[PDB]
């Protein structure tokens, strides 16, 4: 995106790449979305309700068995916000492809530029 | 490694706005106006080293620049508490203090004429940066030195940065009040017409909304140039607490503005604040979406939303607030692309002392900011049509020959307007 | 969602209740005058969100505009106790500081001075309002501002807000006494008159009615306005009981007035508060007094030819009651057929017990308040619309009403609502009737 918004200062100069500019910066608004809404939701959705847990159970923790117990639960929290099953791996997968994806647009866009 | 950010102070305004700004960051990172660490803020989660350089002697020397054409404000910080926050090397000041005269072409014409101490100054922190993340530029549009010399410092970052992002943040005039600046009008079309065409990202700071907000939600009777600079500070400081407060996610200033500027020419970035002045996630997006809590004058649709809550929130509150937020369509988002509305959960700092255990800030992308260009547009035509005080600005480089800057400044907003309106569209 | 109240002050007497409303409400809710609620009022059970608003600060600030054409009420709010307690931006002062002088044609044209600040104020209260009920508009009849400026404020807010009630309290002069405006009539009628076609409901204030009830009931020889300005702050407040009380049924008054109004043009509603003074009072002596005609807040007129009767009752009894003393109560006012209802429909009488706030100190363990649709208000609409034909028949008074745009050409809207009050009063007559239902 970075590179995109710059480029397209750049190359405003010459209107004929305003189009690519312009149909680049809506692909990389769309990604940046996706990607800011998602961290957003493994860090509250996964991290900070893991934290949270732990926290709690530390802090009301008797045990050391009980300590054990909550690493583990905030583990698992973690684990389980994050997609981390063994029944997520789809969704894990088009996660995946998707960072490919827009790792593959970066590269399309950058030679676009060159 | 450190991601370091220049704030650029530029004329009274942005001198002053950038004084009390580092006076609010101090003061939220129990940080000295010597720049000394004060003993309870020996053990701060924040990173400083980003926005402000350690001394010899321990003291944290801001990575500001302050470029003003007239000698009141640099004095006045000179002479403040503050005088040892900034890097002494950082701050260039026009030896020609005749300043710009509320002229924009003035301002211009003294960017210029100050470019060699402003671009060593600029040279000097680039490479003393380790992760130098990009510029801001904090100016006024409606001035003569903020205004021509903020658009000159604006070209010239996108030029000397093309690759690096050029953030501004832009005070846009009073629309509503006769502008004691009767070139105000083409100085804030110059500012719009760089801002769209040669920014990354502008920050619209509306002095019409940042007065409505002072008055309508602070009590003060009046309020002052200096209320609204606290709200300002207390602004930075939130949009420094993804700085300060070390996340998971949108740790940097660039996937910030990843977030918020989908389109390149649409670099408009409204912002907004809380308080001004137990909230729940729910009360606190309640709140936030009363009109007189937004920090942008916008004339139209939401872009996008990001409410950044720092403080003890309770995530299942946040859920819980943005589920009602999404029933309740508390924001209109572009209909050729989904809804951004993100809502990010962090402490505030530990070192400023809230009454309030949760602040909130909203980032809002809004189409009627289009509005807020075309109305500045319209008050350059209201100038230009009446020939107003451009005795002065014929003597002005940018003005000395025609007075096609300001036309084409028209242009550019005009384009802005027009972009933000298509992507107020399909 | 609160179902909000906006409380719209109108001149003189309209602001000077408004600031009492003001402050019985915070005094209801333990709210300070500076709209800080009071460290003793935290726990309160009352719904403050249906009347109040809520301060950034935990301060609860009124929902009340306060909207003058002359300076001298909307300054004495400001410099009063309670000025910190409003937000000073909901005070519209008229630029134009020549107000209505007693006049319905100039309130009429200052309210079209003001037009757009008025519906953009309104506007913007709507937008900070979530499920926003209705505005209340306080004013007087009789007055310049509170007839001329409430018609078109009437006027205006049922074109922008053709969904949302528009309700007024409507003061009407002292018929005792000589109305200082010559004029007077004329105003009252052009306010009748858009009461009658504008307005839902309006609530007829009689000056008479309460000089009436200073002497035979308080005491009061000469009631001052302070006064007259606490009973009318007692009376806002009874208003308020069904949304402060959380009930089973009827908590809104949207949902009373649906209950209330059979009839959409017969909104002219009768007051009555006991006690009205200077033993646990059972349900059946609260009845008991609320049918005295001592107790009764409305100046009708007791023509003997015409057998006015109650359209509907509410009786509204704040304090510890028992319920089965308020069948009793019920049982006898059925038995010694204490009130006489009209003869076109049913009886409609609701009894409401609430509880009182328990920041207001209440002297008398049981309170009771009547409300009453009673066919006798005819009797006021009629020496309204007599006084305007003796004005008008007169040409009395009108020098300044040709001086005002509304009546510089004829007084024809003045003549539309002699017609319509005179109208009124027959129709009030006919729903004493059972031919009411054929009446219009």
């Amino acid at each position: 995106r970075k590179g995109h918004m710059c480029n397209a200062r750049l190359l405003r100069s010459m209107p004929e790449f305003s189009g690519v500019l312009h149909h680049c910066h809506i692909l990389a608004s769309e990604m940046v979305h996706f990607i800011h809404q998602m961290q957003y939701y493994v860090t509250f959705e996964v991290l900070e309700c893991s934290w949270d847990e732990l926290w709690n159970r530390v802090q009301r923790a008797q045990d050391l068995d009980h300590i054990i117990a909550a690493h583990e639960a905030f583990l698992g929290t973690v684990i389980s916000r994050c997609l981390l099953d063994s029944d997520s791996r789809a969704l894990l997968n088009q996660l995946r492809a998707v960072f490919d994806q827009i790792i593959e647009l970066q590269n399309t866009q950058d030679a676009i530029y060159r | 490694m450190p991601r370091e950010i220049i704030t650029l102070q530029l004329g009274q305004c942005g001198n002053q706005i950038g004084f009390e700004f580092w006076k609010q960051l101090c003061a939220e990172h129990g940080i000295s106006p010597e720049g000394i660490v004060e003993e309870f803020a020996t053990e701060g989660t924040d990173r400083k080293d980003v926005f402000f350089y350690q001394a010899d002697d321990e003291h944290y020397i801001p990575r500001a620049v302050l470029l003003d054409l007239e000698p009141r404000v640099i004095h006045s910080i000179l002479n403040s508490p503050y005088a040892k926050l900034y890097n002494p090397e950082n701050i260039y000041l026009s030896e020609h203090g005749g300043g710009a005269g509320n002229n924009w072409a003035s301002g211009f014409s003294q960017g210029e004429k100050i470019h060699e101490d402003i671009f060593d100054i600029i040279d000097r922190e680039a490479d003393g940066s380790d992760s130098l993340e990009g510029f801001v530029l904090c100016h006024s549009i409606a001035g003569g030195t903020g205004s021509g010399l903020g658009s000159y410092l604006l070209e010239r970052l996108n030029d000397r940065y093309p690759k690096k992002l050029v953030q501004t943040y832009s005070v846009f005039p009073n629309q509503d009040e006769m502008s004691d600046v009767v070139v105000q009008p083409y100085n804030s079309l110059l500012t719009l017409k760089r801002l769209t065409q040669n920014a990354d990202c502008v920050v619209v700071l509306d002095n019409t909304a940042l007065n409505r907000i002072a008055t309508d939600r602070l009590h003060i009777q009046n309020p002052s140039f200096s209320q609204i600079n606290q709200l300002v500070s207390t602004i930075m400081s939130a949009s420094t607490t993804t700085l300060r407060y070390p996340g998971y996610m949108n740790n940097d200033l660039i996937g910030l503005i990843a977030s918020l500027i989908p389109t390149p020419r649409l670099h408009f970035l409204m912002t907004g604040y809380t308080p001004l002045t137990k909230t729940t996630v729910l009360d606190v997006m309640r709140r936030l979406l009363q009109p007189k809590n937004v920090m942008v004058s916008t004339g139209h649709c939401y872009i996008a939303i990001l409410n950044i809550i720092q403080g003890e929130v309770d995530p299942t509150q946040v859920h819980k607030s943005l589920q009602r937020i999404r029933e309740r369509k508390l924001a209109n988002f572009i209909p050729w692309g989904p809804a951004s509305i993100q809502v990010a959960l962090s402490r505030k700092s530990p070192y400023l002392p809230s009454a309030h255990r949760v602040s909130g800030l909203m980032m809002a992308n809004h189409t009627s900011i289009s509005s807020l260009f075309e109305s500045s547009c319209q008050q350059y035509d209201k100038l230009r049509k009446r020939e107003a005080f451009l005795e002065q600005f014929r003597k002005e480089d940018i003005f000395k020959e025609n007075f096609d800057e300001l036309d084409r400044s028209r242009e550019v907003v005009q384009e802005l307007i027009d972009e933000y309106h298509a992507a107020t569209r399909p």
